[PDB]
């Protein structure tokens, strides 16, 4: 799923097929450095696009003076009783009125939806 | 250890003259070059530009060794001079001025290519894509 | 601005006064005859049959694997139903082509339109040619998977570029 | 409150964040009248 | 010490301090004093000498002087002209212009003979009334009446052939920033833009796109690889793939290219998108053949090879992103910025950041009299040097000698400015077809409030009949900086606009003293850093140029701010934005941004204690005024961009009380919400009781009332 | 023995050198180096959790500069020379980089 760079000329390693041992070989097209593939899959295309933005929001958003705050929902990892919540603010806005939270305690940065 | 509790004081001199100009030769760490493998080297100003401005050409190991091209940095003493500090047998420090900064990078010897040939290849490949469709 | 989308007022007047071949919002009011005109289920199914459904509206993801033999199955679960296929294997006449395509399906948009894998796999095989092979699961399972292989009768045209070309052609061109 | 519901009247007066919105709505109508007059002076004339 | 519910008389005592010092037409008077103290000295000083040739000669200009406006009588006796005679006798109010020229002859004739002619006459510049260079500067009412002048006249206009001309501020799209749009009609699925200009030194402004082709390209195998990122450089005919123009700067390897464009290699979704960009630039894999590829299609197709490799060298060096650096060195910066321009184009395709807005009023700049006359003075100083050569060569081939007092055609600058101002078309006399019209119209003197409402007027340069509504509708960002009710009807609805009462336009400054502070506050430069220490750092921009990174921004920010609050290193008109999410920091110092003062709020209380009021109602014999109020850190100018990272309260006694409250982190507070109206719309009693279109009619109707 | 021949001795000796950034005004003071070229003395104090280096001007040169140590990681640095006899030599590899800042 990732990418492979040549170890000699630092370029993009293409996948190739050899008719001897039935194993995927990654080859270069400037030099001919070789090696075998460990996962033996090339292409993947996610159309659902249901990526949870809990992996994209940053912990320093709790320094924003223009975001609402809450005393109801406390943090689990530290027990702080003050959070700051917001919406998806991104694409995939068909049914996007969820409410992600971020703890505001210094050096906690814990994030969670509900 | 001495890096923690180590203490000392040494004299610094800045000689108004030197027997040789001092330059910096910089390598990418990512290459992790084993200098021990350098049995010999040749070092000459690059010939594409056909002197003091010339980029360097480094040829490791005489006849059979690696090759790098060194390109001069834009500036070296535009705001602050760079000094080489060396330890002497008397413990005192000696400082040497950096004359220039050259950037050294690795070279790909294998392969040989043509412009007209490459363009011609591109059209045929482009054409093959449009042929035999549906 | 204040009232579907139908143009009124001045721009529809200047669409009728000339004969503009692309009106800005054309429509087509559809009446019904028999039992479909009274019950809601039949009318809904008729609407689903009429409205255009491309294949990418009922897909989840497409993932090109590398199985040189169908008995390897680097995919961690799919040895069961291709082992059901391995009880009687068919179409190994020329060779076995290693490059595979694999579509997951979303059952909300699938069961919304009363479709199944048998008429999709009927359409994407009878209609394209015989250049592919379309195997699929049983409807007992939760996930809907259909594996697609290229035809071996050409290998007896690099098939990675070719198989990605038919992967990005079958997602847009199928008209179910 | 945040998006334009003017809950006062013309006799109780308007708050600032509400007079600005009422100015936006009245502005759109003024633009429409100017554009409409230009359209009128042509379509009808061509038909005659 | 606090101010409880004495507020209604306290807010009107700081507003009085504002207008007693600034006035209502400081907009016009401050951009002129700038154009004539700095922007004119730099133009002649930063001009190439005219070395010319056997012997050869030197000429270079050093210093500029001016004298008070003067009129030459019929028999050649000068005398200072007062602004009144200029109106009666249909004169023109202008001042003569001098310069120092030095001339050295270089013939290596065992002696370098130099000589200079100081205070050489050049031409005459118009003078804006009541400036620092007028005859009415700093006079008292007993003397203003003695010259038959009105003590209430605001000033800020020119007198040209008897008439009274006024310059209209023109709008303009902001420069040196990246904007991402989406043209839904053409081949492109996304587009970026960056108009660059190297610090007021270039007649044109080079613009560069970074496109991306459409997905539904009806084809065979382009179907499989996907869209290819393209670029449309200036001064070339054909589109160019981006990997090619990357290699023309060095960086031939594809591990080094893909670290300027992607800043973290744990992201497979983005790397998949840049993969089909390498496949088409794979066969051309070295520097010199790349320069030939772009060098093959220019304004001149190269017949030989070395000229193309030469031609492609400077166009990629002096026309590509001139705002970053124009020197032939420091080409690692042009690579990072071109990488950031592409890294930002992908984020708009994965749907991780929203597209930019065209009419968002934080992306606009205003051209006052300063940045308008300076643009017109360049094209006429080059035109004056282009014709000292033509007179020197014709006169030195015969080898006689040289004389310069006869080379200078003085009618070039005098009649050049006076023409375009008097007639309006912003161009040249033989160029009455290529110029922008509508500038410099005649002052309106029907009633005294029709005069003030003319010296404060903007103008968006879009067409006057286009039916597109989005450049005409009222935008949310006009709060407090443009009057919402005042606009004319007809065909120019929403195209000309008047600015609010306290709105203040910036004049500009040099970014030198902030850069020298930033480097000593632990900011890593771009060169001496590894591209893997860039994922958790906040890129620091200054004036449009990427100038480093930082690893602890929140302490940098509230250190930059508390310096501006008390005005040590940074002047009060710079704006400093920080967006937490996109993880960067921007700083601006240029001219054209529009500001307005606000009240600074600490934890939940105002910073304006009663001690500031009981000593501000005494300005008459205390010498304590608006300036001593800014320099004490209780008010602050807030730009439009900076106004998106702020939380405002509309009134102290009512919004800053602890309760079950709306917010609790208020950062600023307004002075009085009645300063959001223009000049002609603030004479209406109870304007918050009328229907909205009614307030628009009167503001366009009190301009034609007799008085 | 050739013009384009580079001496590798320093490198092969693994010779180390130190790199220090110095302001021009100080460097202008240094062009007036006292005596043969002496400019002052360097003081180095290391503790269990803190290390301090500074330089003090020669009393003659005067008529404390703390050092900021900078990393040399990410890029290998070595020093190479050109004699007045145009002979070429590699003196060493850079083992330290630093910057002089006022106090
Ligand atoms: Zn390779
Ligand atoms: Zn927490």
């Amino acid at each position: 799923v990732g990418i492979r760079f040549c170890q000699e000329c630092n370029n993009m390693l293409y996948p190739k097929e050899d008719k001897e041992n039935r194993i995927l070989l990654y080859a270069c097209r400037n030099c001919d450095y070789q090696q075998e593939a460990d996962n033996s899959c090339i292409y993947v295309n996610k159309i659902t696009h249901e990526v949870d933005e809990l992996t994209q929001i940053i912990a320093d958003v709790s320094q924003d003076p223009t975001l609402p705050r809450t005393e109801d929902h406390p943090c689990q990892k530290c027990g702080h009783k003050e959070a700051v919540f917001f919406q998806s603010h991104s694409a995939r806005a068909e049914d996007a009125m969820r409410l992600y939270y971020v703890c505001t305690a210094p050096h906690c940065g814990h994030r969670w939806t509900e | 250890g001495p890096s923690s509790q180590n203490v000392t004081e040494y004299v610094v001199r800045v000689p108004k003259n030197t027997t040789k100009k001092y330059n910096i030769m910089a390598f990418n760490a990512a290459d992790k070059v084993n200098f021990a493998t350098w049995n010999q080297a040749r070092l000459e100003r690059d010939l594409s530009n056909k002197p003091e401005d010339q980029p360097w050409l480094l040829r490791v190991n005489g006849k059979s060794g690696r090759k790098f091209k060194g390109i001069k940095k834009g500036g070296v003493t535009e705001n602050t001079s760079y000094y080489i500090f060396t330890q002497c047998p008397d413990g005192a420090f000696e400082a040497f001025p950096v004359h220039n900064w050259y950037n050294f990078t690795p070279l790909a010897r294998h392969r040989t290519l043509t412009a007209e040939e490459a363009e011609e290849e591109w059209e045929r490949r482009n054409k093959v894509l449009n042929h035999f469709s549906i | 601005f204040h009232y579907k989308n139908v143009t009124l007022g001045v721009p529809r007047l200047k669409e009728l006064i000339n004969i503009s071949k692309k009106p800005k919002t054309p429509s087509l009011t559809v009446f019904l005859l028999g039992q479909s005109a009274r019950d809601a289920e039949r009318a809904k199914d008729i609407l689903c049959r009429l409205e255009h459904t491309t294949l990418r509206k009922v897909t989840a993801n497409t993932a090109i694997y590398y199985d040189p033999n169908p008995q390897s199955t680097v995919v961690a679960e799919d040895q069961e139903w291709v082992n059901v296929y391995y009880e009687m294997p068919d179409f190994d006449v020329a060779r076995i082509s290693p490059w595979l395509l694999r579509v997951e399906l979303d059952r909300k948009h699938m069961t919304d339109r009363k479709l199944t894998m048998e008429q999709i796999a009927e359409k994407i095989n009878a209609g394209f040619g015989d250049d592919l092979n379309c195997i699929f699961n049983d409807d007992n399972a939760e996930k809907l998977v259909l594996r697609i292989r290229i035809m071996n009768s050409d290998e007896n045209m690099d098939d990675d570029v070719f198989l990605r070309c038919i992967e990005s052609n079958m997602l847009t061109d199928m008209t179910l | 409150e945040s998006r334009g519901f003017v809950e006062n009247s013309y006799l109780a007066g308007l708050t600032p964040t509400e007079f600005f919105f009422h100015a936006m709505g009245g502005r759109e109508g003024l633009i429409d009248t100017a554009v409409k007059t230009a359209e009128t002076g042509y379509i009808q004339r061509r038909l005659i | 010490e606090i101010t409880p519910d004495l507020w209604q008389e306290a807010c009107w005592i700081v507003i009085s301090s504002y207008f007693d010092e600034k006035g209502l037409v400081r907009q016009q008077l401050d951009s002129f004093d700038e154009f004539i103290q700095m922007s004119v000295q730099r133009i002649v000083e930063d001009a190439p000498p005219i070395d010319l040739q056997p012997p050869r000669y030197l000429l270079k200009f050093e210093q500029i002087y001016l004298s008070k406006p003067t009129h030459w009588e019929r028999d050649g006796a000068p005398s200072p002209m007062m602004p009144n005679e200029a109106r009666l006798r249909n004169l023109t109010y202008s001042a003569p212009l001098y310069v120092d020229i030095t001339k050295t002859v270089i013939k290596e004739g065992e002696e370098q003979l130099q000589t200079q002619h100081q205070k050489t006459f050049i031409g005459k510049i118009p003078i804006m009334l009541r400036s620092t260079y007028c005859l009415l500067n700093g006079l008292t009412d007993r003397d203003l009446c003695e010259l038959n002048e009105c003590p209430l006249d605001p000033g800020g206009y020119f007198i040209i052939n008897g008439s009274e001309k006024v310059l209209i501020a023109q709008e303009k799209m902001a420069t040196n920033t990246v904007y991402v749009f989406a043209k839904k009609d053409s081949k492109y699925a996304y587009t970026g833009e960056c108009r660059s200009c190297l610090e007021n030194s270039s007649r044109p402004t080079s613009t560069i796109w970074v496109s991306m082709l459409a997905r539904g390209g009806q084809g065979a195998k382009k179907s499989a690889i996907g869209q290819r990122i393209v670029a449309t450089l200036p001064y070339i005919k054909q589109e160019v793939p981006i990997i090619i123009v990357f290699r023309a700067l060095g960086f031939v390897s594809d591990r080094d290219i893909l670290e300027h464009i992607i800043y973290d290699f744990e992201d497979p979704e983005m790397m998949e998108m840049v993969k089909p960009s390498l496949d088409e630039a794979f066969v051309i894999q070295e520097q010199n053949v790349a320069l030939n590829f772009i060098g093959s299609r220019g304004a001149k197709p190269g017949v030989t090879k070395e000229k193309r490799i030469k031609y492609a060298k400077e166009v990629l060096q002096k026309e590509m992103l001139p705002h970053v650096g124009v020197s032939d060195f420091c080409e690692t910066k042009k690579a990072y910025f071109l990488g950031y321009m592409v890294h930002r184009l992908l984020l708009a395709a994965l749907g991780r950041r929203e597209l930019d807005d065209r009419d968002h009023y934080g992306n606009k700049r205003l051209d006052l009299a300063g940045p308008l006359l300076a643009f017109l003075f360049r094209g006429m100083f080059k035109n004056l040097l282009k014709e000292v050569r033509i007179y020197a060569q014709k006169f030195i081939d015969r080898g006689k000698d040289f004389n310069l007092e006869l080379a200078i055609k003085t009618r070039i600058i005098s009649d050049g400015l006076k023409y375009s101002l008097a007639t309006g078309n912003w161009g040249d006399q033989k160029k009455a077809h290529q110029a922008r019209a509508g500038v410099s119209q005649v002052l309106n003197r029907l009633t005294f409030a029709s005069t003030l409402s003319h010296l404060r007027r903007l103008n968006s340069p879009i067409g006057r009949d286009g039916k597109l509504a989005k450049p005409r509708q009222l935008h949310n960002t006009l709060w407090g900086m443009v009057c919402p009710a005042e606009t004319p009807e007809g065909h120019a609805v929403g195209l000309v606009k008047n600015l609010a009462l306290m709105a203040y336009i910036s004049v500009g400054s040099q970014p030198s003293p902030i850069l020298e502070f930033l480097e000593e506050w632990s900011m890593e430069n771009l060169e001496e850093i590894s591209p893997a220490a860039i994922a958790d750092a906040t890129k620091i921009f200054v004036n449009g140029c990427w100038v480093g990174i930082h690893k602890d921004p929140e302490q940098l920010m509230n250190t930059l701010r508390k310096l501006r609050r008390q005005m040590d290193i940074i002047v009060s008109e710079v704006s400093m934005i920080r967006d937490i999410r996109e993880r960067e920091i921007r700083i601006y110092t240029d001219a054209g941004r529009i500001c307005r003062p606000l009240l600074i709020v600490e934890k939940q209380k105002l910073l304006l204690k009663k001690r500031h009021i009981d000593q501000l109602k005494e300005r008459e014999y205390n010498n304590y005024s608006w300036q001593d109020l800014v320099a004490s850190g209780v008010v602050e100018y807030i730009d439009t961009l900076e106004e998106e990272t702020v939380m405002l309260a509309m009134t102290p006694d009512d919004l800053q009380e602890k309760e079950v409250a709306y917010c609790s982190t208020y950062t600023h507070c307004e002075i009085h919400p009645s300063m959001i109206l223009g000049v002609c719309a603030s004479i209406i009693p109870f304007p918050d009781h009328n229907q909205s279109p009614r307030n628009t009619y009167q503001s366009a109707m009190g301009k034609q009332a007799m008085g | 023995a050739e013009r384009g021949e580079l001496d590798l001795t320093g490198a092969k000796q693994n010779t180390g050198v130190w790199l220090v950034k110095v302001p021009k005004y100080l460097s202008q003071q240094w062009a007036k180096a006292s005596g043969r070229g002496e400019v002052g003395k360097l003081r180095i104090a290391k503790t269990q959790g803190r290390t301090e280096v500074s330089f003090t001007l020669n009393e003659d040169l005067a008529n404390e500069h703390p050092f900021v140590l900078q990393s040399v990681g990410g890029q290998t640095l070595t020093v190479f020379t050109e004699s007045s006899s145009d002979k070429l030599s590699l003196e060493g590899i850079v083992v330290q980089r630093a910057e002089c800042r006022p106090a």
